[PDB]
């Protein structure tokens, strides 16, 4: 509509509304240096209106990138990782305290070392021996 | 030990003193009340085989109190692979002629599973190395046991970070590196077959075993100890097996 | 039948810390460490396809230590490869600020850059830039009348500006996050340009 542009310069109007080129922007602001600056964050455009953070994130758009912050259970650039299906021996034992021993299929279970039995919490071990291995007495063993 | 610390008595109560003819001999680690894991060129220069003996206990070697229990060494089991003189295979499976009686002072350290051992205790990064050996290269030896704090590096990084002087034999699969290049803290000769003891989750492991000693802290070399997880199947094996009429026994190995 | 990973490089912006590596695996999966230099190994991203590992988790325990990570590749000792060190309190970009509000009070206004969330967490929520730095966070702000040949600068130790304008003139404003203590990466990328 050419009676649109009968109307007078404005970055509300112009670029905020519509959308407006780098001469555009040039016109209004006129200097190189300030047009420079509106242009880097303008041109950019949202990197979070893809919905890259998966499990319930959060997007925070950065320049030519963006910021996933997840919930407590979740991992990842996009949330992605779920951190209760890491339970395997190789991460941090399998949160066994002795022995650990990889399932397929089913979980993964911890064992214990001769003179100490599996406690009710599947992970821990208490000793069944008044001198068990690897425990010093005089420290309370 | 050199760059370490007294071990408080009753501290490293699997520590072992091996004697033969009543002299300092090497070190050792009890793993049960009748075995006893040391390094196989400990026993290279033996004649008297008939005369071992393994003392558990042990704080002072000038006094003599209730808490040391001495056993004789009725078998010294080393892999056949081991070639005398020399670093690779350097593991020695003790058997006691009567077991020792555990107590506040004498308690073994546990062996454990291989996959354990290579999957978690390999990345715990500090350890502990003990003995009565020489407090410098070519030094006297240590009146009490002395214990030392060491950092474990994975071969590509000993290698990438060590200087080729010296005596520089291979490092093997069998054979792991801990310690410092910057000469303050080492194991050394008379701590051979001692522990290298793990701290996992409330409880100590055996990882491995003093090698040889001599040349021990020199600028520019890690320690060097015996990788124990590779032998956890062989150790059992043996555990299990009869005992034969001689004291030395070179078994297969794997 | 593995090749070792290459190019081991960090990406950081408000501790939200990536590892990442080359080439694309065939025939072979990942595992990465991470340690500072006294603590023991911590194995993330178990037998991954990726070329890139999320290690935030680990970094914000403690942002002011040091840390080693490194690459395994196994078929699907291992060949491994060491990464640069990291200290993420002083390598971390700062991310893009934006401008919160401005009012005016007569010949006076008010300018307030919006808080920073970082990945650092303190019991359920997000840590701001403010909180993890303090004192060691500054922002500044360019501001310029339409009219004029130049812009001005003010800055601040909180996430606010009262700069002084002239009556009945348009002005436009841009913040941006600096940590002055730095010598390398002291700046964050300018804020969206705001006018009245
Ligand atoms: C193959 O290249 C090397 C190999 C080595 N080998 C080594 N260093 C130490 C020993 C050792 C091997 C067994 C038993 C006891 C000890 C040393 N020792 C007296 C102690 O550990 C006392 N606790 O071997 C060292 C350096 C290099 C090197 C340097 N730049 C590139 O490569
Ligand atoms: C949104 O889309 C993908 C993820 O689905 C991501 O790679 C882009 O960078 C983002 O703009
Ligand atoms: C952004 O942050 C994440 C962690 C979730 O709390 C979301 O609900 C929120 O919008
Ligand atoms: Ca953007
Ligand atoms: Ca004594
Ligand atoms: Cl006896
Ligand atoms: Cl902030
Ligand atoms: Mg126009």
């Amino acid at each position: 509509a050419f009676l649109e542009e009968l109307r007078p310069g404005s970055l509300e109007r112009e670029c905020k509304e519509e959308q407006c080129s780098f001469e555009e922007a040039r016109e209004i602001f006129k200097d190189a240096e300030r047009t420079k600056l509106f242009w880097i964050s303008y041109s950019d455009g949202d990197q979070c209106a893809s919905s890259p953070c998966q499990n319930g994130g959060s997007c925070k758009d950065q320049l030519q990138s963006y910021i996933c912050f997840c919930l407590p259970a979740f991992e990842g650039r996009n949330c992605e990782t779920h951190k209760d299906d890491q339970l395997i021996c190789v991460n941090e034992n399998g949160g066994c305290e002795q022995y650990c021993s990889d399932h397929t299929g089913t979980k993964r279970s911890c064992r214990c070392h001769e003179g100490y039995s599996l406690l009710a919490d599947g992970v821990s071990c208490t000793p069944t021996v008044e001198y068990p291995c690897g425990k010093i007495p005089i420290l309370e063993k | 030990i050199v760059g370490g610390k007294v071990c408080p008595k009753g501290e490293c109560p699997w520590q072992v003193l091996l004697l033969v003819n009543g002299a300092q001999l090497c070190g050792g680690t009890l793993i049960n009340t009748i075995w006893v894991v040391s390094a196989a060129h400990c026993f290279d220069k033996i004649k008297n085989w008939r005369n071992l003996i393994a003392v558990l206990g042990e704080h002072d070697l000038s006094e003599h109190d209730g808490d040391e229990q001495s056993r004789r060494v009725a078998q010294v089991i080393i892999p056949s692979t081991y070639v005398p003189g020399t670093t690779n295979h350097d593991i020695a499976l003790l058997r006691l002629h009567q077991p020792v009686v555990l107590t506040d002072h004498v308690v073994p350290l546990c062996l454990p599973e291989r996959t354990f051992s290579e999957r978690t205790l390999a990345f715990v990064r500090f350890s502990l190395v003990s003995g009565w050996g020489q407090l410098l290269d070519r030094g006297a030896t240590a009146l009490e046991l002395m214990v030392l704090n060491v950092p474990r590096l994975m071969t590509q990084d000993c290698l990438q970070q060590s200087r080729k002087v010296g005596d520089s034999p291979n490092i093997t699969e069998y054979m792991f590196c801990a310690g410092y290049s910057d000469g303050s803290k080492d194991s050394c000769k008379g701590d051979s077959g001692g522990p290298h003891a793990t701290h996992y989750r409330g409880t100590w492991y055996l990882t491995g075993i003093v090698s040889w000693g001599q040349g021990c802290a020199t600028v520019g070399h890690f320690g060097v100890y015996t990788r124990v997880s590779q032998y956890i199947e062989w150790l059992q094996k043996l555990m299990r097996s009869e005992p034969r009429p001689g004291v030395l026994l070179r078994a297969p190995f794997p | 039948n593995t090749v070792a990973a290459y190019n081991l490089t960090w990406k950081s912006t408000n501790f939200k810390t990536i590892l990442e590596w080359e080439p694309k695996p065939v025939n072979q999966v990942y595992t990465v460490q991470i340690s500072t230099k006294s603590g023991d190994w911590k194995s993330k991203c178990f037998y991954t396809t990726d070329t890139e590992c999320d290690l935030t988790d680990e970094i914000v325990k403690d942002v002011k230590q040091t840390y080693l990570a490194r690459v395994f590749s196994y078929p699907a000792e291992p060949l491994y490869e060491n990464s640069p060190e990291f200290t993420p309190y002083l390598e971390t970009n700062l991310g893009q600020p934006t401008i919160q509000s401005f009012e005016q009070v007569g010949t006076k206004v008010n300018v307030t850059v919006e808080d920073e969330r970082t990945l650092v967490r303190r019991n359920n929520t997000f840590l701001s830039l403010r909180d993890v730095f303090g004192k060691d966070l500054i922002y500044t702000l360019y501001y310029w009348k339409s009219s004029s040949s130049g812009k001005k600068t003010a800055k601040t130790n909180t996430n606010e500006f009262l700069i002084d304008v002239d009556k009945g003139e348009n002005y436009c404003f841009s913040v941006q996050a600096v940590i002055p203590s730095r010598t390398v990466n002291r700046k964050s990328t300018d804020s969206p340009v705001e006018c009245m």
